[PDB]
């Protein structure tokens, strides 16, 4: 029973990150392995105005990027699969993300290869004056 | 189009605050309003929900070479014996607070085994997945009344793991450096296994040569099979789909077709026994093949020297003695002569010829009720040919099937499958063989002179303590040594005895009689 | 405290249709009590949208029933391929004890959704 959830087309690609145990690594050659996204994220809408920190607990945008949710970035936890988190599971379920219009094809390697940098809050590099 | 994969299992319809859920379908319709989310402060987040998830609808084939694809296909599950066990499992549904989900609940394989677990399951939470337990009740089918008093008495996934790769770490710890599993039904064996197994890449054994098929979480350590005590997880395995190998009905009635013995005793593996058993029959009933080799574990040579020299011994010693008109060979595949000098009437048969010399092996399939009464004269052979009765006349040897040998492997009928360079679907053993014959007597032929100073005849040869009246090698009167002799038979009856130690089994006819050989010395 | 009725209720497969002459030979699944009066039959189970009349040799053959159908009854049940609608007709008038204990033993069979 019961509430549906996932694509049967992107089942494949869940596959590979449900049966992995390194599947940051894996789901990277994934996404390089003769593969199209996982086309399933959640998509958010504001007025895109706001500073540039997507784990915003309101969409806090830029006119140039887009939010799709907080939780629904995460594969670790989009696979309800087991985390090397210390203790224990990821943060960003619950609140938003606002990610910039280039590298906002996927937010799954986004959430795992940049991380929140405790300067300016945003993405490490879109943009920052970290020197 | 929706997926069981991932599919909510709990009876709560109450949609997710999107902020909750990872997925743009788990979005209650408060936000969808033409396509898109809007974010709703009149309402805040739950955090009060705890719903096991669906795991099933995988299908997993990705495509790189950093992973070998585990799922092979129709030959690299057959070339590859000595890694064949079962896999099968059986499962239930939850009661009250959730519904729709497959858990395992005994798993049973190849092994006489039938492992009992408690369900549980990934229960998600507002930070992450839990993993839950739940409370479980069989299918409401009558046939799983058998599985009443399985529920309340299973075991968590820890110690369960630790057990299962260690009856993984003994049994399979003497075959391969993987493990193929035969599977039927492939889908339930999808949904069950994910618990202590998981992908990545396969890489080097801790400590050893193997490719690493186990692995730790507390530390990430690889154990091949003689290294994996306390470390429970099956990580590079194998499978073979025999479902998809021509079939129509479920096992069960398919085993039925040829595969009689196999009774029922309402327990679960014997559904992946029967799932070896019958993969076995539809690839391997038919004729033996000779493009097909194995790897050597072990110690096969010794067996393979001692059968040679012993089978051309004992032929040897029959033609000298009967003197036989006529040999008809059967079943030779490479068309030389076993003896080297023999006078004999040589013929050459088999149920299946070749290309070339198929000039000698003439088309012939023997049986008792046809060809009973025209080989009367001479005789035949009848060296590892598994058919009805024997003849009146013929110099015999059987596989024995019952016996034990490592490199025996059960199969289909019954009749055994031993697993030596070439897989020898041979049929079992019974009594209805050798109604004609009787069991081999021992003896010991040699025809050649001494070694030592003597030369000529007696008495200049040197006789050393050898006491025996059965090793009719002349001469022999309380000395019988002749040094090459001797010795020989030494080795010799080593030779003798080690091939009690395979299987095979040696009869020759009642009318046999000893004294033929000493009237045959009597120079 | 009161239980009801431990059953036996058959089923075999049959001809059904829309129409007095639409039933073809195998399309339907009868529910049936063979009672003093041969196999008495009491619903019908299909997959079809609709059909509005059933066939069945009598209890020795001679002719063929022209039992019409209800307004059939909408369910799921599953098959190794996802779920799979599924109808319930029932022998129009057919008061509320049979109809109970055909949904018993249905029930008890099939799984739903
Ligand atoms: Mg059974
Ligand atoms: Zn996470
Ligand atoms: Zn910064
Ligand atoms: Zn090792
Ligand atoms: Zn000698």
């Amino acid at each position: 029973a019961g509430n549906a959830t996932e694509v049967p087309a992107n089942s494949t690609v869940l596959s590979f990150c449900a049966f992995a145990v390194d599947a940051a690594k894996a789901y990277k050659d994934y996404l390089a392995s003769g593969g199209q996204p996982i086309t399933n994220c959640v998509k958010m809408l504001c007025t895109h105005t706001g500073t540039g920190q997507a784990i915003t607990v309101t969409p806090e945008a830029n006119m140039d990027q887009e939010s799709f949710g907080g939780a629904s970035c995460c594969l670790y936890c989009r696979c309800h699969i087991d985390h090397p988190n210390p203790k224990g599971f990821c943060d960003l379920k619950g609140k938003y993300v606002q990610i910039p219009t280039t590298c906002a094809n996927d937010p799954v390697g986004f959430t795992l290869k940049n991380t929140v940098c405790t300067v300016c809050g945003m993405w490490k590099g879109y943009g920052c004056s970290c020197d | 189009n929706v997926t069981g994969l991932f599919k909510d299992c709990s009876k709560v319809i109450t949609g997710l605050h999107p902020t909750q859920a990872p997925t743009h379908l788990s979005v209650d319709t408060k936000f969808k309003t033409e396509g898109l989310c809007v974010d709703i402060p009149g309402i805040p987040k739950d955090m009060t929900y705890r719903r096991l998830i669906s795991m099933m609808g995988f299908k997993m084939n990705y495509q790189v070479n950093g992973y070998p694809n585990m799922f092979i296909t129709r030959e690299e599950a057959i070339r590859h014996v000595r890694a064949w066990i079962g896999f099968d499992v059986e499962g239930c549904h939850a009661t009250r607070e959730a519904v729709g989900t497959n858990l395992p609940l005994q798993l049973g394989f190849s092994t006489g085994v039938n492992l009992v677990a408690v369900p549980t399951g990934y229960v998600d939470t507002p930070n992450n997945t839990d993993f839950s337990r739940v409370s479980a009740k069989p299918p409401p089918g009558d046939q799983f009344k058998h599985l009443i008093p399985l529920m309340y008495k299973g075991l968590p996934w820890n110690v369960v793991r630790i057990k299962i790769v260690q009856m993984l770490s003994d049994t399979l710890k003497n075959l391969s450096d993987r493990v193929v599993f035969v599977l039927w039904a492939h889908g339930f064996e999808l949904t069950s296994m994910k618990y202590f197994v998981k992908i990545g890449p396969e890489r080097t054994c801790c400590l050893c040569d193997r490719r690493a098929t186990c692995f730790s979480t507390a530390s990430d350590t690889y154990a091949c099979w003689h290294h994996s005590i306390g470390f429970d997880y099956v990580y590079n395995p194998f499978m073979i789909d025999v479902q998809q190998w021509g079939f129509t009905g479920n096992l069960q009635s398919n085993h039925d077709l040829y595969c009689q013995v196999h009774g029922n005793a309402h327990v679960a593996s014997c559904d992946a026994i029967m799932t070896r058993c019958l993969a076995v029959h539809e690839c391997f009933v038919k004729r033996v093949d000779w493009t097909i080799e194995y790897p050597i574990i072990g110690d096969e040579l010794k067996i393979n020297a001692a059968c040679r020299k012993v089978q051309h011994m004992v032929v040897k010693a029959a033609l000298l003695a009967d003197k036989f008109p006529v040999l008809h060979d059967i079943g030779n595949p490479k068309a030389i002569k076993c003896v080297p000098q023999a006078d004999v009437e040589w013929k050459f048969y088999d149920a299946q010829p070749c290309s070339d010399k198929a000039y000698k092996i003439e088309e012939l399939f023997y049986s008792y009720a046809t060809h009973s009464d025209k080989f009367t004269d001479g005789v035949c052979l009848f060296w590892n040919c598994n058919v009805d009765r024997y003849p009146a006349n013929s110099i015999v040897c059987r596989f024995d099937t019952r016996v034990l040998s490592n490199l025996n492997l059960p199969g289909c009928d019954g009749g055994s499958l031993y697993v030596n360079k070439h897989a020898f679907h041979t049929p079992a053993f019974d009594k209805s063989a050798f109604v004609n014959l009787k069991q081999l007597p021992f003896f010991y032929y040699s025809d050649s002179p001494c070694e030592s100073h003597g030369k000529q005849v007696v008495s200049d040869i040197d006789y050393v303590p050898l006491k025996s009246a059965t090793c009719i090698t002349r001469c022999n009167l309380g000395g019988a040594v002749c040094r090459h002799h001797a010795n020989e038979y030494r080795l010799y009856l080593d030779a003798y005895n080690m091939m009690i130690s395979a299987g095979f089994s040696l009869w020759v006819y009642k009318q046999f009689d000893t004294y033929n050989l000493w009237n045959t010395f009597t120079r | 405290n009161n239980e009801l009725s431990p059953v036996a209720l058959r089923q075999m497969s049959c001809a059904a249709g829309t129409t007095q002459t639409a039933c073809t030979d195998d399309n339907a699944l009868a529910y049936y009590n063979t009672t003093k009066g041969g196999r008495f039959v009491l619903a019908l189970l299909s997959d079809l949208q609709d059909l509005k009349w059933a066939r069945f040799p009598k209890s020795d053959g001679t002719g063929t029933i022209y039992t019409e159908l209800e307004p059939p009854c909408r369910f799921v049940t599953d098959t190794p391929k996802g779920p799979k609608v599924k109808y319930l007709y029932f022998i129009k008038g057919l008061n509320n004890l049979n109809r109970g204990m055909v949904l018993g033993s249905l029930a008890a069979t099939v799984r739903l959704q």
